[PDB]
RNA sequence: GAUGGGGAAGCUCCGUUUCAAAGGCCUGAUUUUAUGCAGGCCACCAUCGAAAGGGAAUCCGGUUAAGAUUCCGGAACCUGG
RNA sequence: UUGACCUCAAAUCAGGUAGGAGUACCCGCUGAACUUAAGCAUAUCAAUAAGCGGAGGAAAAGAAACCAACCGGGAUUGCCUUAGUAACGGCGAGUGAAGCGGCAAAAGCUCAAAUUUGAAAUCUGGUACCUUCGGUGCCCGAGUUGUAAUUUGGAGAGGG
């Protein structure tokens, strides 16, 4: 059978912890029964279920942290958008659009005008 | 030998678990070109060199 | 720039300046231009009348 | 006007005030869970033709234990998952990678009654 | 500005006033370390016309280099070759010591960029240079578009590739018939004149 | 064999206590309180390096297809609190 | 006694950066010899291999302290060509550019040296708030040993 991911996001931190303890008793009883019978494929469909509970809990904990650093500077590093190293050590779009005040007068007075040859 | 470190003994576990033939269900698979185990190591002929 | 236009009245010179090449020509300018110049001890008491730290001339 | 008298002929670094950390952001922002759980210390009961002779006769309850567990973390894992007191914890590293644990129980707690209770005999 | 007065006073190096300050500063800088922080420029006219602005980020370092020729590092003067290259002592190090002075402060402060450098003082054993460095990650340098080009990653370690005032001089990048051996790069003008170009429809 | 330093275009070399502001233990002070401060002291000044050097403290009996002064039974010792 | 300046430190102080890999191409340093000269030492191989430092998707060069001697041209790079010529070389072997012309591509510019002086008008950081790859307000600081505005040689500034 196995658990589903969308039915674990509607549960609290206490209920997901209480579900996670019961799933580790499932391996603690079926690894005992693993040496009795020569083949037990039932252990595969529950170790992926613990990997699904540990994903929803890790999802709810990180989203709780993202709501208190929201709207302020100095967020932690793993919450930052990485996207590469080389563009993080680079000029931002505001700092690359910084034109000097002398060239700003030249762009207003004489911009790149359009022209054509027809007559 | 017999009074060793853990790092030397750690590679002995990988060297022991690889000294075995192929499983019997390997040769029956679809499109298999493997006929035997070519990495069989014997302690008398080819030493592992740690 | 105020000495060359004869617009200075009393020029103070601080001896505490460690880059001395900034300040060696200041008694030379005030001598030819007729500006009376004074040498005062410490650039720290010149920053109290101006609310700065380094105020070598006034 | 007078200076400070110095009774020693050696000038040294003055003791200053070292501040404690008041960080603007957490380092990893998530308190990580227990890396070695109570269900991760013990991983498999060992049922050989020799390990079962220590359960019935020697009062030794043999477990297979992960490599990151000492004698401390095995004794508090049997007392938590079973409520069974432990006299001694005895470990050896197997030659095939994992670690074997010989756990001798007390005289008041029998090892054959806990074997058939959980499922292996 | 009064920096025109400092410009003519600095040109009289063998005057009676700049021979007193030469001897005090050659002793003060020798008792300090080889590469140490200079918290204030001693020549405010030279640094300003090289690009020093009195704000947060522009850092002056003072550096010391040894004086003389480059002895060949071969063991015991043994060449093992033709007698043309047999000489050891009289090899004279095709880079300027001003560029070596810029390179040693680059390895120590790898988070700053070497802008320029200038001579201050010397003796028979050392040369003294005040090398100006610009901090690129400071927000006054990331803004203020006069100096936003140093944050571009093609200017990483300009002192090691010859892009400074003494780097382009030692490489010999100038305009002229005298600079035909190197005008845009010596190893680039060497490969344009020895590449045997074989076309599609061969002439 | 790092560091402070001194060389070297540089990979790195020398030195290791030498032209260095190079450090941590006992106790008292507190009854908003946690550990800041008053001392009295102490300058020793990385670290690695011999399962035959130095070096705290266990024995006998029994036991397994193969384990032992390590398990069991009995009897001791040392270190730390 | 107390408050500053200057210089130099201390921090598991607040938050930022490099160091390594790759290395075909690219920027410098350093640097041979076999071979050729029918020997060999200058030369040649070669301002190459190896070694070393440092970047990017290109790098580098670049808006003349230029080419020219003409009715002058007009940043740099690439190609055709000049040319295998001028010249260098026991002028021995060998080595060897550049100006013009045609074409691909074409884009130019800003810092100091000036008194804002009837008003540091400039900027980092902290904090509150928000249409937050940012802005406003506030509080410290950097800074007069000079931060904005103006101009930088083609001009331009101060007056009328
Ligand atoms: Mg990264
Ligand atoms: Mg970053
Ligand atoms: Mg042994
Ligand atoms: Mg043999
Ligand atoms: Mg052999
Ligand atoms: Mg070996
Ligand atoms: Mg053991
Ligand atoms: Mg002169
Ligand atoms: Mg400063
Ligand atoms: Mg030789
Ligand atoms: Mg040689
Ligand atoms: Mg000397
Ligand atoms: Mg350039
Ligand atoms: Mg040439
Ligand atoms: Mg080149
Ligand atoms: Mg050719
Ligand atoms: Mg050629
Ligand atoms: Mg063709
Ligand atoms: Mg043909
Ligand atoms: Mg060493
Ligand atoms: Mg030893
Ligand atoms: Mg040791
Ligand atoms: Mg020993
Ligand atoms: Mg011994
Ligand atoms: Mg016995
Ligand atoms: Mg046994
Ligand atoms: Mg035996
Ligand atoms: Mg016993
Ligand atoms: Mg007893
Ligand atoms: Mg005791
Ligand atoms: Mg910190
Ligand atoms: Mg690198
Ligand atoms: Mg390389
Ligand atoms: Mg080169
Ligand atoms: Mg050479
Ligand atoms: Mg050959
Ligand atoms: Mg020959
Ligand atoms: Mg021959
Ligand atoms: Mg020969
Ligand atoms: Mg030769
Ligand atoms: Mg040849
Ligand atoms: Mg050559
Ligand atoms: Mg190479
Ligand atoms: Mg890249
Ligand atoms: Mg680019
Ligand atoms: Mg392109
Ligand atoms: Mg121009
Ligand atoms: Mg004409
Ligand atoms: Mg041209
Ligand atoms: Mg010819
Ligand atoms: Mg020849
Ligand atoms: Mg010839
Ligand atoms: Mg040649
Ligand atoms: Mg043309
Ligand atoms: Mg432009
Ligand atoms: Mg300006």
């Amino acid at each position: 059978a196995g658990v589903k991911a969308y039915e674990l996001r509607t549960k609290s931190k206490e209920q997901l912890a209480s579900q996670l303890v019961d799933l580790k008793k499932e391996l603690a009883e079926l690894k005992v029964q693993k040496l009795s019978r020569p083949s037990l494929p039932k252990i595969k469909t529950v170790r992926k279920s613990i990997a699904c509970v540990l994903t929803v809990i890790n999802e709810q904990q990180r989203e709780a942290v993202r709501q208190l650093y929201k709207g302020k500077k100095y967020q932690p590093k793993d919450l930052r958008a990485k996207k590469t190293r080389a563009l993080r050590r680079a000029l931002t779009k505001f700092e690359a659009s910084q034109v000097t005040e002398k060239q700003r007068k030249k762009q207003i007075a004489f911009p790149q005008r359009k022209y054509a040859i027809k007559a | 030998a017999a009074q060793k470190s853990f790092r030397i003994k750690q590679k002995m576990a990988k060297a022991k678990k690889q000294n075995r033939p192929l499983p019997q269900w390997i040769r029956l698979r679809t499109n298999n070109t493997i006929r035997y185990n070519a990495k069989r190591r014997n302690w008398r002929r080819t030493k592992m060199n740690i | 720039a105020l000495i060359e236009n004869k617009k200075a009245k009393l020029v103070l010179i601080a001896n505490d300046v460690d880059p001395i090449e900034l300040v060696v020509f200041l008694p030379a300018l005030c001598k030819k231009m007729g500006v009376p110049y004074a040498i005062v001890k410490g650039k720290a008491r010149l920053g109290t009348l101006v609310n700065q730290k380094t105020s070598a001339v006034a | 006007k007078a200076l400070k008298v110095r009774t020693s002929a050696t000038f040294r670094l003055p003791k200053t005030l070292k501040l404690a950390r008041a960080p603007k952001y957490a380092s990893k922002a998530v308190p990580h869970y227990n890396r070695l759980d109570s269900y991760k210390v013990i991983e498999q009961p060992i049922t050989s033709e020799t390990a079962m002779k220590k359960v019935e006769d020697g009062n030794i309850l043999v477990f297979q234990v992960s490599m990151k567990a000492n004698k401390y973390q095995i004794k508090k894992a049997v007392k938590e998952l079973y409520e069974v007191d432990v006299l001694k914890v005895n470990t050896l590293v197997r030659p095939n990678g994992t670690k074997k644990a010989y756990v001798r129980l007390t005289a008041d707690y029998d090892a054959l009654d806990i074997a058939n209770r959980i499922g292996y005999i | 500005g009064a920096y025109k007065y400092l410009e003519e006073l600095q040109r009289k190096k063998q005057s009676d006033v700049l021979r007193f300050l030469q001897r005090v500063r050659v002793w003060e800088y020798r008792q300090k370390n080889v590469i140490h922080r200079a918290a204030r420029p001693t020549r405010p006219d030279k640094a300003r016309r090289l690009g020093y602005k009195a704000k947060q980020g522009f850092v002056i370092y003072r550096v010391r280099v040894r004086r003389g020729n480059r002895k060949r590092p071969v063991p015991k003067g043994a060449t093992y070759g033709k007698p043309t290259n047999q000489g050891v002592n009289e090899l004279k190090y095709q880079r300027s010591l001003r560029a070596t002075a810029e390179e040693r402060v680059g390895r120590r402060a790898a988070n700053l960029r070497v802008l320029n450098s200038y001579w201050v003082n010397q003796d028979s054993t050392y040369k003294y240079f005040e090398v100006i460095l610009v901090d690129p990650q400071h927000k006054a340098i990331r803004r203020d578009a006069r100096y936003n080009w140093i944050c571009d990653p093609v200017h990483k370690h300009r002192e090691a590739r010859g892009l400074t005032a003494t780097g382009k001089k030692s490489r010999g990048i100038n305009k002229g018939h005298k600079f035909n051996n190197t005008k845009a790069g010596r190893r680039k003008t060497w490969k344009r004149q020895n590449t045997l170009s074989l076309w599609r429809y061969r002439k």
